[PDB]
Formats: C-alpha cells, sequence, structure tokens
C-alpha cells in the first residue's frame, strides 16, 4: 500500500503544480500569440507530414536486441543452479550469437544511416 | 469469362514489375532562422530537409 | 542474397516444420509455425517489386492472425487441463478454433482468398515452397489431434473448398492462380478424409506434392505464367508436352493415372463411414478440375498455338535447365497406379 | 426443335451456363484485405454460432 | 570441331561415370546378398 | 481492495477496446502503454514480479520504436483521436456500457461461474508455500538455462535469424 | 612520385608527360581548323608549342 | 563446373578479376559513320575484345556450326528487302527491327558474360541502348505501325533494366549530306535507296534522346568526323576517362554473380523477347512455324544437343 | 481468477476483432496484433502463477520473444510498402486482384 500511496502523492503534487500554473497567471489569448512557432516566420507547412527516419534498420534491430536483454536478465537467479556447466554453455552460446548477429549487420552496413 | 466488373481489369505485367504513378518526394521546409541561435540574427535559411 | 543469408533462411524454413512435427508440446509446435512464417517472408519479398511487397504483406497479416488464434487455443487448453497437449476432455470450442486457425494457415476455404493473391504475386520457385513445403506442419498439427476433431466442421470446410477451388479454377487465365486453386481443392480432399483415417490424408498430401513440384518446375523451365505463354512450348521445348499433359490429367484425377488413387481411396473410406452425400458431391464437383485442366492440355499439347518470330533464336540457343528430379517425380507420379496397394 | 435446340439447351448448355455464372460470381474479388478479413470475421461468427446451437 | 562454343559435354566425365557404374554394381551385390540373407533367416525362423 | 484485481482487468479491457477501435497510431501506442502497465500490475498482484516488469520493459521499447515509425510513415495531416470520429466515440461508450451490462447478465444467469461479483476477490490466490524460500518466478524463468535449454535454443535462433531477415527485407 | 597535391580534389597524375603531350597535340590539331589569320590561332599555337617543347 | 553459387563460394569472384581496362565501351554513329574501323582500333590498342555489329545472322554465327543459316531459320527479315520496299504489306520492317533488337540483346549478354568471366574489356558497335533510334526513325517515316512501336517499347521495358549500361559511349557525328555521300560511295545497290529523311530521323533520335539519356549514367564522348580518324586520340581519351558516374560503382561480388547467372543462361536472356503479344508482323502461323522447326531440328548438328550429335563428329555418346 | 480470465479473454477477443476489421492504416492493425500478444502473455502468466507451475514460466518469455520477432518483420514490411506507395494505406495493396 506504501508504493501506491507514494506514487499517488507524486501524481497529486505534479498535477497540483500544473493546476496552479494554469489558474494563477494572468492571461491574454490572441491569435498571433497562439499561432505556432518557427523562428519568427509562419509555418511553410504543417508538422504532421511524413518525417523520414534514416535509422529505421537500427531501430528495428533494437527490438530484437532488447528481447535478447529480456532472455538474459534471468542470469542472476540462473547462476544459483546445480548445472553450472550447462548454464555457462547456454549463456556463452547466446551472447556469441548476439555478437555474430551484430557483426554481420555491421559488416553489411546496417548501422550506417540511410541517405 | 468477362463480366460487368472485369471489363476495366487489365492483363498483369509480363515481368512482375508494374509501372506506378510517380511518388513525388516532398521534403519538409524548415525555417532555420531568422531568430535562431545559429542564424546570427538575420538569415531566413529556408532549409529543405529529408528526415 | 549473400550465401550466409541463403544458408540461414533456407535452414530456418527447413527447421520450422521439423520442429512442428517433432515437438510433443503445443508451444513448440507453435514455435515451428512461427519459424516458417518469419523465414518465408524474405524469400517472398526477395524481388522487391510493388506486387511482391503487397503479396508479402498479405501473407504476413493472415498468417500472424492465424498463429495468434492457435496460441489462444493452446493457452486456454493450458488453463483447463494444466498441460500443453490436447486431451479428449479438452473443451470443444478450443479444438474448433484450432481447426479454424490451421485452416486459415493452410488456405482452406472460406479462408482461401489470401492464397491466390500471394501465389500470383510471388515467383514460381517460391510458389513451389508455398504450395508444398508449408502445408506439412499445419496438417501435421491436425493429424496429431485427429481423433478429437469435429466431423461437421471438417466436412463443411472440405466441401466448401472443393466447390470454391473448382469454380475459381475456370475463370483464371494465370497459371500461378490456377495452381493456387488446385492446391485449395486437393487440401479440401485431404481435410475431408482427415478425421476418419489420416493415413489417406498423408497419402493425398504426398501425391499432390509429387504432382505439383513437377508442374512448378515445368513452369520454371520457360518462366511460363499464362495460358498464352505456356501455349508456346510446342515451339520452345516440344519434348515436355507429353509429360505435361499426363501430369495435368493426373492432377485432374483420371483413372489410369495416379491422381485417381487418392480420390478413389478417399471416397472408399468415406463410404465405409457412411458419408455418402458428401462423398457424392465432392466426387461430382471434382470434375470442374478436369475441365480447367483439359483447357490447359488443349492449349499446350493437343493444339499448336500461334508463335512469334523471335522464338527462332530461343530455338537456336541451348538449354540445360530440366533436372533429374523432374523426370523422376513426373514418371513416378503419373505411372504408379499398378503399385497402389503398397502405397496405402 | 428437339435435337439441335432443346436438348442442347436443357442438358449441356444449361450446365455450362450455370457453372460460368457461378465462377463469375465467385472469382471476381476486388482484392482488398479489408473485405477479405471481414469475410474471415463472418466465418468466425458462423463457426461460433454452429458450435453454440449444436451444443 | 564442328561447334564454335566448346560443347559443354564434349567428352564423358569419367569420374561421374565410374561413380555411377560402381554404385550400380555395389547396389546389385548388396541387394543379392541381402536377399540371400533374408531367405536364410526366413528358413531359420520358420523351420525351413 | 476486494475489487482491486477486477478493476485492473476491466481497465485492461478498456485499453484493449480503444486499441481495437484503432485511433491514430500515436494514441494506439499510448493506449497500449497504459494497457501494458495495467497488465504488469495484474501480474504483480497475482504473485508475479519478473514477468510483469519484463512485459513492461519490452513493451516500452516496442512502443518507442513504433512511435518513431509512426511519425515517419503512419501519419496524417489531421490524426484522428478516439473522440474525433463520432462513430469511434459512440462505439467507445457503447462498448463500455455493453461490457457493464454483459457483466451484470453473466452474474445474474450464473450466480457463481465465470464471474462471481458476490464473492469477488475471494479466489485471487489459491495456494502459497508459507515457509518456502525459493518460490520466486525469476527462478522458474531462469530454468531455461538448465532444464529447458530447448526453449533457449529456439528463441535465440529466432532472434539470430531475425537479424538477417530484417536486413534483407529492408534492403 | 608525389604522394599528394596540396590542392583538394586535384589528384595526382601517374603519366604526366604522356597526358601533357596528348593534350597539347590535341590542342594543336584543333587549332588547324581556325582560319590561318586568326590571332587566337597564332598566339595559342605559340603558347602550346612552347609548353610541348618544354 | 558451371558457374554457380558453389563456384562463387569457392572463388571465381568478379571483383578479383576486374582491371582498369575492363570496361564496356560502345561505339555509336549514323550509318557509314566509320564506326567499325574505330571500334576495331580501340579494341586493339586497349587490349580488349571487339564485337562486330549484330546482324540478322548473329545467333546462327555464334552457335552450333557457326555457319550462316537460312533466313527462314534466322528471322525471315531482309535488310535489302527493307530498303527496296520499306512499307511492304508483309511487315518486313518491324520484323527486321525486332530481330535486330533481340540479336543486339544476345550480343550484349555475351559481352557482359565475357567481361564478368575473363575480366577483359569489350568494345561494341551500337547496342540495345542505342537501338531505339532505328525504330523511332521508321515510325517517324511511317514504315512501321504505332502498335509495333508499342510492342518494341514494351519488350525494352521488360529486358533493358536487368543489365548494366556500358561504361563509356563514343558517338561519331557526321552530317546527313555526307552520310548520303558516303552511302553513294559504298555503293550498295539496295542501300542507296535509303532516304535523307530517314537518315535525318536517325540522327535526330540519336542526338535528342540517346546522348542525353546516356550522359546521365555513362561517360559520353562525341567526336566529329575529322576527330574520328587517328583512333589513337580516342584511345587516349578513353584512357584518361574517370568513371565516377553510373550504376557500375555500386556493384559488388554478389550482384555481379547474379548478373553472371542471368547472362550465362541465354534462354533467360531472350525469354521476354518472346512474350506472346499477338502482333501480326511478328506472329507466325502454326503450320509455318512447325515446318520451320522440323526443318531446323534436322540440320546437320542441330537435331540433338551440342554434345550428342554423332553426325557432325561427336563420340562417346553411349557414355555421355 | 475466473473474472480475470473472463475479462482477459474478452480483451483478446476485442483485439482480434479489431485486427479482423481494418481501418486504412496498416500500423494500427499491427498494433492490434501486438495487443492480442499482450493479452495472451498475461493469460499464460496468470495461469502459471495460479497453478504454481514454475516449469511453464519459461513459456511466456518465449511468447514475447517470438511475438517481438514477428512484429519486427511486420515493421520492415511496413517500411517496404511505404517506400512503394508513399503511405501505409492498405487501399493501395490491391494490385494482385488481377
Ligand atoms: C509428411 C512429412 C514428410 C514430408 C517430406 C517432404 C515432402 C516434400 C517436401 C515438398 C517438396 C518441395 C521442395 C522444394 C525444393 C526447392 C524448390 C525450389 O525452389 O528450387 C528449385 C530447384 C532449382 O534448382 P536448379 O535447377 O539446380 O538451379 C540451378 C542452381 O542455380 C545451381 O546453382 P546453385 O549453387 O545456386 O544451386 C542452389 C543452391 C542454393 O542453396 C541455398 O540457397 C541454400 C544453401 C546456401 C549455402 C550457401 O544450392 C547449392 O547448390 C548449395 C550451394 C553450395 O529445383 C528443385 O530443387 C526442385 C526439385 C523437386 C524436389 C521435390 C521433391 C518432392 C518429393
Ligand atoms: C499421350 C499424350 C500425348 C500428348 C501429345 C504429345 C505430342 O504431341 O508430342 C509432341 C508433338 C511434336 O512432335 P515433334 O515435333 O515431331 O518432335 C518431338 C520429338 O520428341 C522429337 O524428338 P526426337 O526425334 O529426337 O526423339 C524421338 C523419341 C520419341 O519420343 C517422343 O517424342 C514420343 C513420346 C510419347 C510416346 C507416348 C507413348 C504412349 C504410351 C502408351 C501406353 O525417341 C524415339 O524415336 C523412340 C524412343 C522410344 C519412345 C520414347 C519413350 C520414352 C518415354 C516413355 C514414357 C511413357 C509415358 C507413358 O506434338
Ligand atoms: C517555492 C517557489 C515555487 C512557488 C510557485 C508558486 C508561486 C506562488 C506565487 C505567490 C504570489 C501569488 C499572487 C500571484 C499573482 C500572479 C498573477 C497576477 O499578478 O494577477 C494580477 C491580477 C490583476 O487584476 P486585474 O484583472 O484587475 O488586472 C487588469 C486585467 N486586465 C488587463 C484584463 C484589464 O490580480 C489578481 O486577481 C490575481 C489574484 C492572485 C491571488
Ligand atoms: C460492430 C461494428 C463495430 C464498429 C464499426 C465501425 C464502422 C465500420 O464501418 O466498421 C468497419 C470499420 C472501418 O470503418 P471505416 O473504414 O473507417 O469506414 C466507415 C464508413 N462509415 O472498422 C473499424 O473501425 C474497426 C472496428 C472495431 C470495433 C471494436 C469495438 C467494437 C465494440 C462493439
Ligand atoms: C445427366 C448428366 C450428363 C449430362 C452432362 C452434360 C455435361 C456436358 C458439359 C458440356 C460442356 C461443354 O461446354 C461448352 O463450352 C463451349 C466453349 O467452347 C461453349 O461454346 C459456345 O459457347 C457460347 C454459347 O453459349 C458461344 O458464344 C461460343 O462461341 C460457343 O463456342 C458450349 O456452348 C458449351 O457447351
Ligand atoms: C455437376 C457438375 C458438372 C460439371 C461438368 C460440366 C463442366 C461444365 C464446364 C463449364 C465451363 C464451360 O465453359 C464454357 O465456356 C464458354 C466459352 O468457352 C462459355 O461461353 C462463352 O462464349 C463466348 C465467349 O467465349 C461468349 O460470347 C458467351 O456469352 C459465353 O458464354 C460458356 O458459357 C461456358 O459454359
Ligand atoms: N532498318 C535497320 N537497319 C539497321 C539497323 N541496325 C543496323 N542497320 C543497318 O546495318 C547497316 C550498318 O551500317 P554500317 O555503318 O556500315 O555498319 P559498320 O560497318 O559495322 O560501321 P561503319 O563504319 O559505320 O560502316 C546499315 O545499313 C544500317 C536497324 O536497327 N534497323
Amino acid at each position: 500500500m506504501n508504493l501506491y500511496t507514494v506514487i499517488f502523492i507524486n501524481i497529486l503534487l505534479s498535477l497540483t503544480l500544473i493546476l496552479v500554473a494554469f489558474w494563477l497567471p494572468q492571461m491574454n489569448l490572441y491569435s498571433e500569440k497562439a499561432n505556432p512557432y518557427e523562428c519568427g516566420f509562419d509555418p511553410t507547412s504543417s508538422a504532421r507530414l511524413p518525417f523520414s527516419m534514416k535509422f529505421f534498420l537500427v531501430a528495428i534491430t533494437f527490438l530484437l536486441f532488447d528481447l535478447e536483454i529480456a532472455l538474459l536478465l534471468p542470469l542472476p537467479w540462473a547462476i544459483q543452479t546445480i548445472k553450472t556447466s550447462t548454464m555457462m554453455i547456454m549463456a556463452f552460446i547466446l551472447v556469441t550469437i548476439l555478437s555474430l548477429g551484430l557483426a554481420y549487420e555491421w559488416t553489411q552496413k546496417g548501422l550506417e544511416w540511410t541517405e | 469469362y468477362p463480366s460487368k466488373e472485369t471489363a476495366h481489369w487489365k492483363p498483369p505485367p509480363w515481368n512482375d514489375v508494374d509501372i506506378l504513378k510517380e511518388k513525388a518526394v516532398t521534403n519538409m521546409t524548415l525555417n532555420f532562422g531568422p531568430q535562431h541561435p545559429a542564424a546570427h540574427g538575420v538569415l531566413r535559411l529556408v532549409l529543405e530537409l529529408s528526415g | 542474397m549473400n550465401p550466409i543469408t541463403l544458408a540461414i533462411i533456407y535452414f530456418t524454413i527447413f527447421l520450422g516444420p521439423v520442429i512442428t512435427m517433432s515437438s510433443t508440446n503445443l508451444m513448440l509446435m507453435w514455435v515451428g509455425l512461427e519459424f516458417s512464417l518469419l523465414a518465408i517472408i524474405p524469400m517472398l519479398i526477395n524481388k522487391k517489386n510493388p506486387r511482391s511487397t503487397e503479396a508479402a504483406t498479405k501473407y504476413f497479416v493472415t498468417q500472424a492472425t492465424a498463429s495468434m488464434i492457435i496460441l489462444l487455443a493452446i493457452v486456454l487448453n493450458y488453463k483447463q487441463l494444466g498441460t500443453w497437449m490436447f486431451q479428449q476432455q479438452t473443451n470443444g470450442l478450443i479444438l474448433n478454433m484450432t481447426l479454424m486457425a490451421l485452416s486459415m494457415k493452410l488456405g482452406l476455404a472460406p479462408f482461401h482468398f489470401w492464397l491466390p493473391e500471394v501465389t500470383q504475386g510471388i515467383p514460381l520457385h517460391m510458389g513451389l515452397i508455398l504450395l508444398t513445403w508449408q502445408k506439412i506442419a499445419p496438417l501435421s498439427i491436425l493429424i496429431q489431434i485427429y481423433p478429437l476433431l469435429n466431423s461437421t466442421i471438417i466436412l463443411m470446410l472440405a466441401i466448401t473448398s472443393i466447390f470454391m477451388g473448382a469454380w475459381g479454377g475456370l475463370n483464371q487465365t494465370q497459371m500461378r492462380k490456377i495452381m493456387a486453386y488446385s492446391s485449395i481443392a486437393h487440401m479440401g480432399w485431404m481435410l475431408a478424409i482427415l478425421p476418419y483415417n489420416p493415413s489417406l490424408t498423408l497419402l493425398n498430401l504426398m501425391i499432390y506434392i509429387i504432382l505439383t513440384a513437377p508442374m512448378f518446375m515445368a513452369l520454371m523451365l520457360n518462366n511460363s505464367m499464362t495460358i498464352n505463354s505456356i501455349s508456346l512450348l510446342w515451339n520452345k521445348t516440344p519434348a515436355m508436352l507429353t509429360m505435361i499433359s499426363l501430369m495435368l490429367l493426373s492432377l485432374g484425377g483420371l483413372p489410369p493415372l495416379t491422381g485417381f488413387l487418392p480420390k478413389w481411396i478417399i471416397i472408399t473410406e468415406l463410404m465405409k463411414n457412411n458419408c455418402l452425400i458428401m462423398a457424392t458431391l465432392m466426387a461430382m464437383m471434382a470434375l470442374l478440375n478436369l475441365f480447367f485442366y483439359t483447357r490447359l492440355i488443349y492449349s499446350t499439347s493437343l493444339t499448336m498455338f500461334p508463335t512469334n518470330n523471335n522464338s527462332k533464336m530461343m530455338t537456336h540457343q541451348t538449354k540445360t535447365k530440366p533436372n533429374l528430379m523432374f523426370s523422376t517425380l513426373a514418371i513416378m507420379s503419373t505411372m504408379t497406379l499398378p503399385l497402389a496397394p503398397q502405397l496405402i | 426443335l428437339l435435337d439441335l435446340i432443346w436438348l442442347e439447351k436443357t442438358i449441356p448448355k444449361s450446365t455450362s451456363t450455370l457453372h460460368t455464372n457461378m465462377t463469375t460470381l465467385t472469382t471476381n474479388q476486388k482484392g482488398l484485405i479489408k473485405l477479405y478479413f471481414m469475410s474471415f470475421l463472418i466465418n468466425i461468427i458462423l463457426i461460433i454460432i454452429l458450435y453454440s446451437i449444436n451444443l | 570441331k564442328f561447334y564454335v562454343r566448346e560443347p559443354v559435354n564434349a567428352k564423358p566425365n569419367w569420374l561421374a561415370v565410374g561413380l555411377s557404374v560402381g554404385a550400380s554394381v555395389f547396389m546389385w551385390i548388396y541387394l543379392i546378398q541381402t536377399h540371400n540373407e533374408d531367405v536364410l533367416e526366413y528358413k531359420r525362423r520358420n523351420g525351413l | 481492495m476486494n475489487n482491486y484485481i477486477f478493476v485492473l482487468s476491466s481497465l485492461f479491457l478498456v485499453g484493449c477496446l480503444g486499441l481495437a477501435l484503432k485511433p491514430s497510431p500515436i494514441y494506439g501506442g499510448l493506449g497500449l502503454i497504459v494497457s501494458g502497465f495495467v497488465g504488469c500490475l495484474m501480474v504483480l498482484g497475482f504473485g508475479g514480479s519478473f514477468l510483469g516488469l519484463m512485459v513492461f520493459l519490452i513493451y516500452l521499447g516496442g512502443m518507442l520504436v513504433v512511435f518513431g515509425y509512426t511519425t515517419a510513415m503512419a501519419t496524417e495531416e489531421y490524426p484522428e483521436t478516439w473522440g474525433s470520429n463520432w462513430l469511434i466515440l459512440g462505439f467507445l461508450v457503447l462498448g463500455v456500457i455493453m461490457e457493464v451490462f454483459l457483466i451484470c447478465v453473466l452474474n445474474y444467469y450464473d450466480e457463481v461461474g465465470v464471474i462471481n461479483l458476490d464473492g469477488l476477490g475471494d479466489w485471487l490466490m489459491y495456494e502459497v508455500d508459507d515457509v518456502g524460500v525459493m518460490l520466486e518466478g525469476g527462478i522458474g524463468v531462469a530454468a531455461m538455462y538448465s532444464c529447458a535449454t530447448w526453449m533457449m535454443v529456439v528463441a535465440g535462433w529466432s532472434l539470430f535469424a531475425g537479424i538477417f531477415i530484417i536486413i534483407e527485407i529492408t534492403r | 612520385l608525389k604522394k599528394t597535391t596540396g590542392l583538394v580534389g586535384l589528384a595526382v597524375c601517374d603519366t604526366p608527360h604522356e597526358r601533357l603531350t596528348i593534350l597539347y597535340t590535341k590542342t594543336l590539331d584543333i587549332l588547324k581548323h581556325f582560319p590561318k589569320h586568326a590571332a587566337y590561332r597564332k598566339y595559342t599555337e605559340q603558347i602550346t608549342n612552347e609548353k610541348l617543347d618544354m | 563446373l558451371r558457374y554457380g553459387l558453389l563456384a562463387a563460394i569457392l572463388g571465381d569472384k568478379t571483383t578479383k578479376k576486374l582491371h582498369e581496362y575492363s570496361r564496356v565501351i560502345t561505339v555509336d554513329g549514323n550509318i557509314c559513320s566509320g564506326k567499325n574501323k574505330l571500334a576495331k582500333e580501340i579494341a586493339q590498342q586497349l587490349g580488349m575484345k571487339h564485337y562486330p555489329e549484330a546482324g540478322i545472322q548473329y545467333s546462327s554465327t555464334t552457335t552450333g556450326d557457326g555457319r550462316p543459316l537460312d533466313i527462314e531459320f534466322s528471322g525471315s527479315c531482309s535488310l535489302e528487302k527493307f530498303y527496296d520496299d520499306p512499307k511492304s504489306n508483309d511487315g518486313n520492317s518491324y520484323r527486321l527491327q525486332s530481330w535486330l533488337y533481340a540479336s543486339r540483346l544476345l550480343q550484349y549478354a555475351d559481352a557482359l558474360e565475357h567481361l564478368l568471366s575473363t575480366g577483359q574489356g569489350v568494345v561494341l558497335e551500337r547496342s540495345i541502348y542505342s537501338d531505339f533510334v532505328f525504330l523511332e526513325a521508321m515510325y517517324n517515316q511511317g514504315y512501321i505501325r504505332k502498335q509495333c512501336v508499342d510492342h518494341y517499347n514494351e519488350i525494352k521495358r521488360l529486358t533493358l533494366p536487368e543489365y548494366l549500361p556500358p561504361h563509356a559511349v563514343i558517338y561519331i557525328d557526321v552530317p546527313v549530306p555526307e552520310v548520303q555521300s558516303r552511302i553513294q560511295k559504298k555503293g550498295d545497290p539496295h542501300e542507296m535507296k535509303v532516304t535523307s529523311a530517314y537518315l535525318q530521323d536517325i540522327e535526330n533520335a540519336y542526338k535528342k534522346t540517346f546522348l542525353p539519356k546516356m550522359s546521365e549514367m555513362c561517360e559520353v564522348l562525341v567526336y566529329d568526323s575529322w576527330e574520328a580518324e587517328d583512333p589513337t586520340k580516342v584511345v587516349e581519351d578513353i584512357e584518361y576517362l574517370k568513371y565516377n558516374k553510373g550504376p557500375w560503382l555500386k556493384q559488388d561480388d554478389w550482384t555481379f554473380h547474379y548478373l553472371r547467372m542471368l547472362v550465362q543462361d541465354k534462354t533467360e536472356v531472350l525469354n521476354y523477347t518472346t512474350i506472346p503479344v499477338y502482333l501480326p508482323e511478328i506472329t507466325i502461323g502454326a503450320h509455318q512455324g512447325s515446318r520451320i522447326y522440323n526443318s531446323f531440328r534436322e540440320l546437320p548438328g542441330r537435331k540433338y544437343a551440342p554434345g550428342y550429335n554423332a553426325e557432325v563428329g561427336d563420340k562417346w555418346i553411349w557414355l555421355k | 481468477m475466473p473474472s480475470t480470465f473472463f475479462n482477459l479473454t474478452m480483451a483478446f477477443s476485442l483485439s482480434l476483432l479489431g485486427t479482423l476489421m481494418f481501418r486504412s492504416h496498416l500500423m494500427s492493425t499491427l498494433l492490434c496484433l501486438e495487443g492480442m500478444v499482450l493479452s495472451l502473455f498475461i493469460m499464460t502468466s496468470v495461469t502459471s502463477l495460479n497453478s504454481n507451475s514454475m516449469s511453464s514460466m519459461p513459456i511466456p518469455i518465449t511468447i514475447l520473444v517470438f511475438a517481438a520477432c514477428e512484429a519486427a518483420v511486420g515493421l520492415a514490411l511496413l517500411v517496404k510498402v511505404s517506400n512503394t506507395y508513399g503511405t501505409d494505406y492498405v487501399q493501395n495493396l490491391n494490385l494482385l486482384q488481377c
């Protein structure tokens, strides 16, 4: 119950600061003030248009590497096993396969940003 | 067996390659200035950026 | 593709099904399914043309949905029986959903609209894998649970697919789509006889594979992909016409050819089990298949279609493409009925 | 009246027609995944209903 | 001599041929030995 | 507290309902983040720990990459929220009320069955080893390094092949 | 052989004498087609012959 | 071993053999532009291999006996007949054009195969890239039909994208009056009937399409008539070309391997030239095609496969 | 347990329903699939924790791993279709109708 209490207290503190920030200041709302910002000149186009991601390949590769992280995170409890040799062999194979995948991607220019 | 709909259908390309209506690449248009920390105050560099 | 990618991708395509058929655990069978699904897609999209990408996307979405439904079935069976295999006591809806989702994976009707499109999009040498090697795993998953399946659902799907494949075959001019529809019909027979005697389902799978692979390699020979295109073999490669005719007729299922043995034996089993109406209807509707194969035979072997001036240089140039496996499979598929007793 | 017309219409040509009508009814699909998966949804519902009613 | 591009299959691949003939004779010998052994074992297990 | 777990499951249902209604991918990612958090909490309340935290971590990473992809490809001049489309809004409210009414109906027809709102929270945990020590789910998961090495082999191969497959799909 | 030229983008030429003889001869050939009275012809021929001789 | 993935793994990497003079130069020009002399001389000086211009008999000359075959087998298209009657109602003009395009495609495949295999360079006299000029000229003059234009463009779309363009193009520009003068001097009875309008259309197509299109990727040099002579000058220019422009730069071992596999199989090369588009000019009837095929498949040495013709002088058949 | 399993099954059902009926953007369909993945993992996790079966807790992690791999493949396919057509709209994926 303690963790819930403290997290709710943090939420309430942040939200209270926001509400004070929105209801205390004196305001004046008008179109020119409200309109978006772009270095003093009007937007040539809206910011919702497609924005090419030049690291898409590395971004996807991150997914698989993070799942490998997941597979590895049990090691602190694994080492408390009796089959230490088996655990060692399996972890070594896993990490070496990780390294080989990364090395192949590197040698194949996966990490070089796309232009 | 042609029917009402299948009249507008056309034979598929011999090689699988299909001629497509060109996709114009529309680079975004940023305004690197005038009021930018790196524009030295009075440059409206109209950058045309891809990504 | 570089050699290492070829090795890994092909090895994974080979691994997936082997895991599925050598796994005692439902989660591991699901792992085999996912292996096949993931590994096939790069081979499909190898060409990187607009049609290829769309075919790969269709395959991906459909197969992912099927895999999730199967995984739900597995998880609910776990919730019920504390185990990872289907038991006689397992809830009926779980088995119904498994049959339904493996039907979607296999391409059976009415979940069949996806197969023709993907087959049309993808190249022939991968169409062969799609219509042969990728069916072994799902059908194995069913066969391992055959005693518990639902006769009503299975017969409904089977007859639906026979009718749908037969009707779809007529309209199509494209060889790739024609072979997709033939796949649908033959799978319809396979599932029709699955609940009663899976040995004959496996017999039909074997004969269908042994007949389709030769035909796909025949198409690969001249990259033929249309009725008009295949019509030019009398000029480009006359020798193959005889065996192409025999093989199309066998797939249709005429008596002297092997194609009869699957249908005849399956009808025999169904009649033994008193499935007269479904057996009759399936046998009747399996003749549209002979019709839309006979049209091909007419176009290629029995009549000589107009040719082009430039085929003369194709004549001049030499050819070294037909394999030994083509001859072996073609003969052993279209001249083996007298050894039928050993097959069953 | 009979041999060249009515018999041909009744036995061969009626069958030929009906089957062509059915192939042109079924095969022509617009080819969109949205509609295809809608049909798969209808299959879902129908199997559920059959299971329920047959108990 | 007649052909401009050297015929791909100009002379027999002695290696492939010798392998094929050797495999065939070995297969026939093995099969005959196996058939004899099977007959002998059938007689042995069924009292002639 | 009696209604703790049921409330969490209902919130999960609502988040999944929003995702199914399919707003713009940005709101889809936000909804799935909330749903992943609630699911992690359900797992935590069911005695789990490592599994809930792992789902939360992996899902945060996945939605990060997904958002990056959406800003680039899955974008529109006017992204549609849950409330923007009147049909989406109406069916959101309809789904909420429908689930409420379905809960009531199942409770009424089966007083004890799939749902036991009366007696709710009385069957969350079934058994616990009171004086045990090694009962933590991390142990079961780590078993992949000893008793279930086949699981590790297949999963590691899946990721390895994923590297090559992704590179060649994106070539 | 010079490892580098100070100027950026101007890469070292392995066969400078051959390249120069080739270019100068080509120039002297194209000049023949100018009218014999052309001041350009006269001056450019003097210049090119000087450098070719060097 | 046939070049395959196995040989590629074990060696036979194209980049291992490529050298400075391993290029694909294409000499181009209007009729009687002196192309042949310059082509031979460039090839000789640079140590590369010269490929004469593809004719109606190219496939026959390069396969089997190497002897020119009958025209019925070799396309039934006559250049002399084209000049005598260019609008003949038997459709000889477009038949000739399609056959020449297909033969140029075959020659290009052979030259690319040679380059990627031996590592030697190749010099060519016109190619598939430059071939469209003649078709455009025929269409403009009115000798061929718009459907034939459509057909040729379609086949080029199917075939051209697969192969890498030539490294450098060397275009000889000679004005139409002097083209006519040279043709008169050559004094071919049937060639003398080519019209100035036709020659000017060829020249216009060249300048207004081919050179602008090639300069986008290849390295394009233009020599007038007076510069064309003294080929040593052109060899010098080729020597001091620097190719920083073109699809060639981004290739590597595996792309070269797939191109090699495509070219090695001459069937795949010519597959799309036989698309079953039923255009009367190229379409042949079943009876005539069957007669031609039966006649061909009993010519001395063309009944069985290259290695199995006992009549010509092959033996060990019972073992092969 | 019972109410939780009912709500989780309903959640998976709704996400499956969302996947089956599209709505233009392919990315949203991928997200719906991913949500079904979440629900299935939760089902397995709660079942295992309820049964105290620590030998089956290795399996939800395998579910996550393989679902992540397929999601990555899906994202790559989205990238390719976007390169082809300029958007991820599923309407454009209609060529193979012929
Ligand atoms: C009791 C059971 C036994 C009875 C079984 C009867 C089954 C007989 C099936 C015969 C089918 C033959 O199918 C035949 O297809 C050809 C195509 O060339 C059609 O051919 C005709 O079609 C239409 C007329 O409708 C014309 O436009 C066309 O030019 C003409 O060729 C025939 O009209 C049809 O009869
Ligand atoms: C109980 C099952 C029994 C199955 C056995 C019978 C098989 C039936 C075969 C059906 C297919 C016959 O295919 C037959 O094709 C011809 C043309 O080829 C169609 O006939 C067509 O002719 C021309 C175009 O070609 C059109 O002008 C005409 O309107 C159209 O109908 C017939 O309408 C169709 O019936």
